[PDB]
């Protein structure tokens, strides 16, 4: 089974059927390779406001 | 024509914190008159699907739905190591609650809706099937979904063919003396059914 | 005195150890295994005058065993008294509690001729507990169904505390069954105070909390800035806590 | 894979703090009065890079490769009451000066002001102007794409009886003439030991 190695998972994990029916890529982090068990995971990581554009011009 | 027609479930109430709702098809269908029958009696099926969402507000309410068809939606366990119930999963016509927050228990879902029960952004479940209910702009969501399966026929039972999901990203809002009850309501239609391995009706 | 007394077929007497027995005993034969006494008939035999002892007809036969215990039902009066059950004879069960009947079904067991009950059909189903329902903030398993007997457990979301009971189970209510205890409520949790900081101020601060509810602080003018702009609550085992240290306003 | 890449996504904009494990990491607010002067939102054009895009459909997708080039569609909708009215400009600011902090400023670059009605969306396409053919996800100052920032056009005007705040969502999708190249192993995904 290839579930045990993270990488190649996630990437197939990418279709239904190998491809068929693309799925979203999986956000959280492989749990075991029996399941899909996953601890909830953010969305995304944060920043400083919902106008940060840090500059970068600048002496 | 006796399987082949529209199947209305029982309605949710969409409230200002809803995390959204799901159900598993065909299980949710498994009491819908002539349709479960043929599913009790046979050991394969084979149906397309087209599913009504409905949900009618003022233009004085604001509110935006997610309604989309996942195939093969592998749920996961609160219990990183542990199984689901099937009751976790599906309760028949009775709908499954997302949440706000992380769950705990034995044998449930990890209801979480940021991550869909699915360890995956739920912003990223517009790559399957899918239409937005926009209280300003619309009212019902139809999508029509063909058999999709790596096999031509399979047990309605044993397998969970799409899971349908609703979730509000934009929290239903409304003013001071405004509608307080929005309800949404589902309404599904099998498309071209076929049965096989026809026997004495199985028992749950 | 009599000698032994006569040879019954499928019973034996009670002899008591003797082989020789005075006018007037009183000898009682029972029926060997597989056998049943025939009610209304003579068991024993009488030594008469003359070493001579009364006649016995052959009084045992056949039947089926007691009808094995069902945990959905229970025997009907008076076959929950009888031990006898010749070829034919035909019992009803009634449904024990938790259990309802099924009515296409048949209530009856029939005694065959190989000595062995008929075939066992779900005439008493499980009577069922109604809908759980659902906890708000909290969710309930459901493991094994909501039939008579079963068990439920309730739990709160990450952020919220379970007040009440924190399980509950199908048993039998009178006439029915009915769950044991009511769904408990999942309040939520309010995390410590967002510590302040020196040179600088917390934005706003509320009164109470809760989880993933955030603090904003801010440096006084000719202060820097150090660390995060932001705390948030974080609530685990019941318990809030802040994700960590507030910033630090530097000179 | 670009398939994947041209469907929309919802884009955790509002990626603050607190709100990364909500679904209102997915709106950004907006309310009626004078609020002209405080900006709507504002993010970094790095679709592979910046948090707010790395975890989309095309963000992800780029994080199987190393380079990417092509233009970007962002679709932004309103979510708001059908008797909610109001305009946006939406600014796309190519790289070379400091993100804008005016109505003004922004205005100067490529920009379309967006009219809320019986159409609930409009898109912002991001030009592909690089003086490289092609960007790295894990994008450097010399690989820098702008920025994408919107303002208050006029504002929001609402009747009596209709909510004062409301919300925006946005999409982001690959335009017909996006590519990538260079697969390599994304980082997103770890383990420390056999599962
Ligand atoms: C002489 C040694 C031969 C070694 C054979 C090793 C592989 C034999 C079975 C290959 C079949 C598995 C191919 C990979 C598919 C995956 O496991 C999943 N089913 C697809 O997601």
């Amino acid at each position: 089974n290839a579930r045990r190695m993270v990488q190649m998972r996630r990437k197939l994990e990418m279709f239904t059927y190998v491809a068929w029916v693309p799925r979203p890529p999986r956000l959280c982090q492989y749990k075991n390779a029996s399941t899909v068990n996953f601890s909830s995971t953010n969305i995304t990581d944060k920043r400083d406001s919902i106008t940060h554009v840090p500059d970068t011009v600048k002496p | 024509v006796a399987t082949c027609r529209f199947y209305t479930l029982e309605s949710v109430t969409w409230e200002k914190d809803s995390p959204g709702w799901w159900w598993k098809f065909p299980d949710a269908l498994k009491d819908m008159g002539l349709f479960g029958q043929n599913m009790y009696y046979h050991y394969l099926g084979r149906a397309g699907y087209t599913i009504h969402v409905q949900c009618n507000a003022s233009k004085f309410h604001q509110g935006c739905l997610l309604v989309v068809c996942v195939p093969e939606a592998e749920m996961g366990c609160s219990d990183v190591g542990g199984t689901v119930n099937e009751h976790a999963i599906s309760e028949g016509e009775i709908a499954k609650k997302f949440s706000a927050t992380a769950t705990n228990g034995a044998h449930t879902v990890q209801s979480i809706v940021t991550n869909a029960g699915m360890g995956v952004g739920v912003g990223n479940l517009t790559i399957y099937p899918h239409q937005w209910v926009n209280l300003r702009t619309n009212n019902s969501a139809t999508i029509v979904m063909p058999y999709i399966n790596s096999v031509p026929m399979d047990n309605m039972f044993r397998h969970h063919n799409f899971t349908l999901m609703i979730i509000p990203f934009v929290s239903l809002d409304y003013s001071s003396d405004a509608s307080t009850y929005v309800p949404i309501t589902v309404t599904v239609a099998p498309m071209c059914a076929e049965y096989n391995g026809l026997r004495l009706a199985t028992s749950l | 005195d009599c000698g032994l007394p006569p040879d019954v077929p499928n019973a034996q007497p009670a002899l008591e150890g003797r082989t020789s027995f005075p006018e007037d005993t009183v000898i009682t034969y029972k029926c060997e295994e597989s056998f049943v006494k025939i009610p209304g008939e003579k068991d024993s035999v009488i030594c008469l005058k003359g070493s001579q002892w009364s006649d016995i007809e052959e009084f045992c036969n056949r039947s089926c065993e007691v009808p094995t215990r069902l945990n959905s039902a229970s025997l009907k009066q008076p076959y929950i008294t009888q031990n006898y059950f010749p070829v034919g004879t035909v019992v009803e069960y009634e449904c024990r509690p938790g259990y309802r009947r099924e009515p296409s079904l048949s209530p009856k067991l029939t005694c065959l001729q190989n000595l062995k009950w008929s075939t066992a059909v779900e005439f008493c189903k499980k009577k069922s507990c109604p809908n759980p329902g659902e906890i708000r903030n909290g969710q309930i398993d459901v493991p094994g169904g909501i039939l008579f007997g079963a068990t439920i457990s309730f739990s709160c979301n990450t952020g919220y505390k379970l007040f009440g009971s924190t399980s509950s189970f199908c048993l039998i209510s009178g006439s029915s069954v009915q769950w044991s205890d009511p769904l408990p409520e999942c309040r939520e949790i309010y995390c410590p105070a967002p510590p302040q900081i020196d040179n600088g101020i917390i934005q706003g601060e509320r009164d109470h909390y809760g989880y993933r509810q955030s603090v904003t602080y801010a440096c006084n003018k000719g202060f820097t800035m150090i660390g995060e702009h932001s705390i948030y609550c974080t609530v685990n085992n019941d318990e809030g806590e802040w994700s960590g240290p507030p910033p630090e306003c530097r000179g | 894979l670009m398939e994947i890449a041209e469907v929309d996504s919802v884009v955790p904009v509002n990626n603050v703090v607190g709100k990364l494990d909500t679904m209102d990491i997915f709106r950004i607010p907006v309310q009626s009065g004078n609020h002209q002067s405080t900006q709507v939102f504002g993010f970094q054009v790095q679709p592979g890079l910046d948090s707010v895009f790395k975890h989309t459909l095309l963000g992800e997708i780029l994080n199987y490769y190393a380079h990417w080039s092509g233009s970007v569609k962002l679709t932004f909708v309103f979510c708001g009451s059908a008797m909610a009215t109001g305009k946006f400009l939406l600014a796309y600011s190519p790289p070379g000066a400091n993100a804008p902090k005016t109505r003004k400023d922004a205005m100067l670059g490529t920009h379309v002001i967006w009219d809320v009605g019986l159409q609930s969306s409009c898109v912002l396409c991001i030009p592909w102007i690089s003086q490289t053919h092609y960007r790295l996800v894990h994008q450097d100052e010399y690989t820098s794409a702008g920025n994408v920032t919107c303002w208050y056009q006029t504002g929001i005007v609402v009747p009596a009886g209709t909510p004062t705040l409301c919300s925006i969502m946005c999409f982001v999708s690959a335009c017909n003439d996006f590519s990538v190249r260079l697969l390599k192993d994304t980082p997103f995904i770890e383990q420390s030991a056999l599962l």
